[PDB]
């Protein structure tokens, strides 16, 4: 009984820290993403307006 | 309010689709604030001001037992309070499922009636006696 | 009056934006592209503007060979589905289109996918009982009318013959057709599937069919399975509303429907919030659901399949869909192995509807005391292999009996498998149940022995058993008694 | 010194937890036993009322002075006190309050048996 109760804490801290290490590695790619958005420039728009 | 563990989730919607940075649990990090806005709009209100009230029992869902959760711990910093329902009673026939130990009432005993605050002081210790005479023997 | 026409401008996968001259269509909207340009026929729904003439599109087909700015019609409206007596017996794609080979359908009317969810006032807060004939469910898990239920089965657990077989009672006891749908379903199955409902004429081809089929395929992109759910839900809402009646929705595995809108959002962008699932995964998952409700007029009930990968409940698509669902039909291959079919596992089951609030008295507290006696059982099943029955006290071994009885009670057979295997199909009652159960409760059934109650249904049908046990013991007894003293 | 000691002992309880939790207290040899009987008053002890958790604790608030609280964990440190039970030392300050509380403890637990033995005499 102890040694299953050791094991749902053990199997639930597993699957919270695998959870977190794939949220985590996902946001490091959408940072690094986003940041070249940033390091992309705008063009010009040039059209006639009159 | 049933529940803010999914309103949480929609603001989350608001800020991933407005590509605001987010943060722990994919939250973006202002939703503290959110509850924060919300959870200190009640009050009992002063003598200058009436002495009104808004009581707010706010909800929140667990998973698998875990108060370590985000969520559940930015409302624990803002209420005035805790009840804490557990699967394994409510599952075990005892319903509420309300667990003594990891449930607390900050500021109620002020509040509380004294016909009642007497009967609550008996068994707030026979349930501290009982919760530790319950365990100690484990079968023995 | 005339029809609109746009042109595209970039294609990114599945992705695809169509420029206008025009007032851009609504959302959801479906653009279609005729068959001579990419040599066969094309939809896409918009999902997202992106300026006053730019509409981001989902394609559900391949859109290879899609040259640039090829004109692209606007349907006047979403993906209109058919409905009625005529999809019956038939397989539809998510657009509507039959895939079964078998000729045209002949429908009057077309309905679109994306239908809103009933008002509040359609609803009706009076939590009913649908009466499924297989007295396992009924007892312990009343299915309720317009509710959500899980079913937990991997292979060899008779989800195939349980799921038949409620088509099969629902087309009886309450009238009412049914509705399959196949998201992310393996396209064997699908024959294996379509083939199970020949045998057991769930699909009489020649006569009268019961359910529709949907089948969303993995080998279609996740625009399209995305949308299947709509589709056979559309398909549940015209018996619904129109015919005035109550309807299953069989959904194969959900996870396959979050996982398709989680790589629709990836496609457009869309930051993942959580380990991949999309942001709007209580949203997409809850506009569907909340179409499966009961109503004033009638209900849809859906029994969905379950995956939780890597057997974590923790993980949101699992989580999320438990928040929805009633009840929880679970599977499990131990029961099947000890001749138990249908092979349902009552103790780790549960339902919501279990409250005299609810339900009537006599259920609840039948129910809640077969859960006590099985439970014991399993404690007593700890203690019997480790000391032995004689250790037990007279009190115990009369509810060791009796709870054997009880699961062997539980075995129920099927109409459906009846050519297969041969023998008839029960469909039983529920306050008859209710009856059954409370004799064997009370003791007042006790001398019948234990395999009399194994595959049958109703106490009144058991007795015939017994009575047949008993006369061919008898005949050996006076086959041996005459052949031993003949000689 | 004896800070230094006190930690060192709670950092043998903490290894030893990882059996306690899973075979038993009854499965260690007496020199651990020992340890951990005395690790365990040593935590119990540790915690000590407030004036402000009086609602909570149901008790008046102690204040333990510096030089009264290192004499008491050297007593403890040094096997000085181990016929008291474990649960004088929770919820307390000061040994002094202790042994009070001890005295308590054998008092109501006595009278248990006195009483006992009148309600089954009755009886
Ligand atoms: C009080 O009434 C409650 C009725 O609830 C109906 C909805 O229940 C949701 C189902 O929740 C669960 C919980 C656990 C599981 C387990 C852990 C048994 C599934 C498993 C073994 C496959 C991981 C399955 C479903």
């Amino acid at each position: 009984g102890n040694i299953t109760g050791l094991m749902q804490l053990a199997d639930y801290t597993y699957n919270k820290t695998r959870k977190e290490l794939i949220t985590a590695e996902l946001l490091e790619i959408i940072g690094t993403m986003t940041a070249m958005h940033a390091g992309k420039k705008v063009g010009l728009k040039k059209t006639e307006f009159w | 309010y049933d529940d803010l563990s999914k309103q949480a989730v929609s603001y989350r919607q608001i800020s991933l689709l407005l590509r605001r940075p987010p943060g722990r649990e994919a939250y973006p990090g202002d939703v503290f604030y959110l509850h924060s806005r919300l959870l200190e709009r009640s009050a009992m209100m002063s003598p200058q001001k009436g002495s009104g009230s808004l009581t707010s029992l706010p909800i929140v869902e667990t998973l698998s037992n875990d108060v370590t959760a985000y969520i559940v711990t930015n409302v624990i910093s803002i209420t005035d309070g805790q009840i804490y329902l557990d699967a394994k009673l409510f599952t075990g026939g005892q319903r509420p499922a309300v667990n003594i130990g990891l449930s607390v009432s900050r500021v109620g005993s002020s509040a509380q009636n004294k016909a009642m605050k007497k009967v609550g002081g008996a068994l707030k210790m026979l349930m501290g006696e009982y919760r530790k005479m319950a365990g100690e023997q484990t079968s023995g | 009056d005339v029809k609109q026409v746009g042109y595209v401008q970039q294609i990114i996968g599945a992705v695809v934006d169509v420029t206008f001259t025009d007032s851009v269509p609504p959302v959801l909207t479906a653009l279609t592209v005729d068959a001579k340009e990419t040599g066969t026929l094309l939809t896409m729904e918009i999902v997202q503007h992106l300026d006053t003439k730019t509409a981001r599109c989902i394609c559900m087909s391949s859109t290879d060979m899609l040259r640039l700015r090829t004109p692209v019609v606007n349907t006047g409206s979403q993906i209109t589905v058919p409905v009625g007596e005529a999809t019956l017996g038939r397989i539809f794609n998510v657009m509507g289109d039959a895939i079964d080979q078998r000729g045209p359908v002949k429908n009057k009317v077309r309905w679109p996918i994306h239908r809103k969810a009933p008002t509040l006032a359609e609803q009706s807060g009076k939590d009913e009982v649908l009466v499924t004939g297989i007295k396992v469910i009924d007892l312990i898990l009343p299915y309720c009318k317009g509710g959500k239920i899980g079913l937990f089965g991997g292979a060899g657990v008779g989800k195939t013959v349980i799921i038949m077989e409620l088509i099969n009672n629902v087309a009886k006891g309450h009238g009412g057709y049914s509705v399959f749908a196949g998201v992310g379903e393996r396209t064997r199955e699908g024959t294996d599937l379509y083939l199970e409902m020949m045998g057991s004429k769930v699909i009489d081809l020649q006569g009268d069919s019961k359910c529709v089929l949907v089948y969303g395929q993995m080998n279609e992109p996740p625009g399209a399975r995305a949308r299947v759910a709509q589709t056979a839900l559309t398909m549940a809402e015209y018996f619904r509303d129109e015919a005035g009646q109550d309807v299953l929705l069989f959904v194969d595995n959900v996870f396959r429907f979050t996982q398709a809108n989680s790589e629709v959002s990836a496609l457009l962008g869309r930051i993942p919030a959580a380990v991949g699932y999309q942001p709007t995964l209580a949203e997409d998952l809850g506009m569907l659901q909340e179409r499966i409700t009961s109503t004033v007029k009638g209900s849809i009930t859906s029994v969905q399949a379950v995956y939780v990968p890597a057997d974590d409940i923790t993980d949101p698509a699992p989580a999320t869909t438990f928040s929805h669902l009633d009840a929880t039909t679970v599977l499990s291959r131990s029961v099947a192995e000890a001749g138990i079919y249908p092979a349902v596992e009552p103790l780790e089951c549960a339902s919501r509807i279990m409250d005299p609030d609810a339900i009537d008295v006599n259920h609840y507290n039948v129910a809640m005391d077969i859960v006590e006696m099985l439970t014991k059982y399993k404690e007593l099943q700890d203690i019997i292999a480790v000391l032995g029955i004689d250790e037990l006290s007279e009190e115990d071994k009369l509810i060791v009996d009796r709870a054997r009885k009880v699961a062997k009670f539980m075995s129920q057979p099927f109409a459906v498998a009846e050519v297969f295997t041969g023998m008839k199909g029960y469909y039983v009652q529920l306050e008859d149940c209710v009856s059954d159960f409370g004799s064997l409760l009370m003791g007042q059934c006790d001398n019948i022995p234990e395999m009399a109650f194994y595959m049958v249904g109703g106490l009144d049908s058991v007795k015939e058993k017994a009575a047949k046990m008993a006369a061919e013991a008898a005949a050996m007894r006076e086959r041996a008694r005459k052949a031993a003293e003949a000689k």
